[PDB]
């Protein structure tokens, strides 16, 4: 026979056996963190290693199958990604070592604490007690402080061993034929032989620098805006055209502005639009809410939700000695089974996040007439969006008229329609800039354009022109406080957050050019309309 | 049978309820995937009637089927029911094959685990927690 089909017979055993071994390991996961038990913790590592072992079986055995032999466009794309070297590319204790650096980074990052000046009894970790100072304390040298404790005790304890792990990292990118871990990262979104929709690793770096550029000036609108207010907040201690101190960002790092609110709220007497106090006068439970997120699917034309999402989910906490992981996620685990932990509570913000995690089931039942391997994402940014559309449209109160939780006939003024526009532009606008320094100061440094006593240098002063923000306190080179955030020092890619913020905004337009609401776009709702029903499934039947 | 909120399918190929003083009638009893229940049918170029099942075309009699999740499978595991999803030839009607034969698609000897050497039968792996077109249906083929 033709290697065509032969790769199709080593997927044929694949996709019906690591279905298998992942809805195995995933169970494990699920009642795991849904009855946290020793045990059970026990048995998640063991068909979780037995399932990384059978995926690296897998993996070697299509090391033999070269991917410049099949012109079948779909087990290229799953070969590809099952032949990738990644670790196994460096020496056998060289990324040994490397992972023990990845083990020795994660865990002093988790238990690395801040302690008082005054009092080093009382000791903080990251969450909670030093981001509820981050995020909600009104001292300036307080938070100024903790600011730069977050930044020393776990800062200067990551540097040698970020030190270490950048090296061998980029040994083990350029080792696979890369230009550096930067570029590993890039070759994540690169497509070849589909034309159109092709895209370098030289795109992704041109594509995000020049919509940025579209961000940039009502980024500049915010960020003019709010040193006027936190200038009326704290006086002659925020510069009127210095940049905004790095302690006053209402969160740890800078990325999100949304704890500003407080602080940056034009009318503060205006009122918040909360249908909470109505979620109780009918008596609501989450089997209301879960059911009127699946009418609200089904008003669309999407499809109800399974009989096996009802009989094996969790959507309440398990009170007593069965401990459940409260965070809200999808849980996609295979063998058409499909479920969500959450516990849910008779919330506003409940109600919206639970259209948020289902609207990730929604995109589990599309990908599922794929095999196995193509039951993924395309890229790693069309998840969180799929999940941000329901967020958004069904957060708009013209559908909290239609539920009867708000009244029909309430009024919304633009007035309190901005100071909650504001509120999330906070967030959108916020991240976007802190998102765009965050891997460009990343792609240098893998690549080595960015000397090692240059790396805190070019980090603050990165910061001082493209996210606005000038450091309170200077740093210096025994610093790593780009791995004081989560997302460097654990080897996450963070360009994720960037393009998912854009193509969820491109696809909000286009459903609302497919509702065709007749208001502004942030009052649009997708409700009843089975164009933005037939236009969401569609492109959500692909998969990778 | 006629009579009865218990099977699923009814796919005769209601006046056979009376139609029937034919001579001997042929029961062909297993059990299936909740998917692959589409593949049995005439035709049907696919795994289930390819490989495991192949039905006539001209001439054939009812097929009935209904849900067996809390029979055929198990919470912890039914990996006892296989399929064929390999094999050099589909079947014809009437046509069973039992043979758990290595398969090596270019014609050569095959011994595994090497190189294009799988076997022929996937375990079904029916959990009660499994998706709905993915449960065990006894089916009945008349």
């Amino acid at each position: 026979s033709t290697i065509e089909e032969q790769a199709k017979t080593f997927l044929d055993k694949f996709n019906h056996e690591a279905e298998d071994l992942f809805y195995q390991s995933s169970l494990a996961s699920w009642n795991y963190n849904t009855n946290i038990t020793e045990e059970n913790v026990q048995n998640m590592n063991n068909a979780g290693d037995k399932w990384s072992a059978f995926l690296k079986e897998q993996s070697t055995l299509a090391q033999m199958y070269p991917l410049q032999e099949i012109q079948n466009l779909t087990v290229k794309l799953q070969l590809q990604a099952l032949q990738q070297n990644g670790s196994s590319v460096l020496s056998e204790d060289k990324s040994k070592r490397l992972n023990t650096i990845l083990n020795t980074m994660s865990t002093i990052y988790s238990t690395g604490k801040v302690c008082n000046p005054d009092n080093p009894q009382e000791c903080l970790l990251l969450e909670p007690g030093l981001n509820e100072i981050m995020a909600n304390s009104l001292d300036y040298n307080e938070r100024l402080w903790a600011w730069e404790s977050w930044r020393s005790e776990v800062g200067k304890q990551l540097r040698p061993l970020y030190e270490e792990y950048v090296v061998l990292k980029n040994e083990m990118a350029r080792a696979n034929h890369y230009e550096d871990y930067g570029d590993y990262w890039r070759g994540d979104y690169e497509v070849n032989g589909v034309d159109g929709y092709d895209y370098s690793r030289g795109q992704l770096i041109e594509d995000v620098e020049h919509t940025f550029e579209e961000i940039k000036p009502l980024y500049e609108h915010l960020h003019a805006y709010v040193r006027a207010k936190l200038m009326n907040a704290y006086p002659s201690y925020i510069s009127p055209i210095g940049c905004l101190p790095a302690h006053l960002l209402g969160d740890m790092w800078g990325r999100f502005w949304t704890n500003l609110y407080s602080l940056t709220v034009p009318f503060g007497q205006k009122p918040n639009i909360d249908v909470t106090d109505a979620m109780v006068d009918q008596a609501w439970d989450a089997q209301r809410i879960f059911k009127e997120a699946e009418k609200f699917f089904v008003s669309v034309g999407l499809p109800n939700m399974t009989q096996g999402f009802w009989e094996n989910s969790m959507l309440t906490d398990p009170g007593n000695v069965q401990k459940a992981v409260c965070h809200p996620t999808a849980w996609d685990l295979g063998k058409g089974d499909f479920r969500i932990l959450m516990c849910t509570k008779v919330t506003m913000d409940d109600f919206l996040t639970a259209h948020h995690e289902m609207g990730h089931i929604q995109y589990d039942m599309a990908y599922a007439a794929q095999p196995f391997l193509l039951r993924n994402g395309a890229n790693e940014g069309f998840h969180e969006a799929v999940g941000e559309i329901m967020s958004l449209s069904a957060a708009t109160p013209k559908h909290l008229k239609s539920i009867g939780l708000l009244s029909p006939d309430f009024q919304e003024d633009n007035e309190t329609e901005i100071n909650f526009l504001l509120k999330q532009a906070l967030t959108i606008v916020g991240t976007l800039p802190f998102t765009y320094m965050l891997e460009k100061w990343r792609w240098m440094v893998f690549k080595g354009e960015i000397p090692k006593d240059q790396w805190m240098k070019k980090w603050w002063e990165m910061k001082r022109e493209i996210v606005g923000v000038v450091e309170p306190v200077p740093h210096d080179e025994t610093y790593c406080d780009p791995a004081s955030l989560f997302h460097v020092s654990n080897d996450y890619s963070f360009i994720r957050y960037y393009t998912r913020t854009l193509y969820q905004f491109q696809f909000q337009e286009a459903l609302c050019q497919a509702a065709k609401h007749e208001g502004p776009l942030h009052k649009c709702d997708i409700s009843n309309s089975t164009e933005a029903g037939q236009k969401l499934f569609n492109m959500l039947r692909l998969g990778k | 049978l006629y009579n009865s909120t218990f099977f699923s399918t009814f796919k005769c190929y209601a006046t056979k309820l009376n139609d029937l003083c034919f001579s001997n009638v042929y029961a062909d009893s297993f059990v299936v995937k909740g998917d692959d229940v589409r593949q049995i049918a005439p035709g049907q170029t696919g795994v289930i009637a390819d490989y495991n099942y192949k039905l006539p075309d001209d001439f054939m009699g009812c097929v009935l089927a209904w849900n067996t999740r809390n029979i055929d499978a198990t919470s912890t595991g039914n990996y006892n029911y296989k399929y064929r999803y390999l094999r050099h030839g589909k079947l014809r009607p009437f046509e069973r094959d039992i043979s758990n034969v290595p398969f090596s698609p270019d014609g050569k000897p095959c011994t595994p685990p090497a190189l294009n050497c799988y076997w022929p039968l996937n375990d079904y792996g029916f959990y009660t927690t499994t998706g709905i077109g993915y449960q065990p249906y006894r089916v009945v083929v008349l």
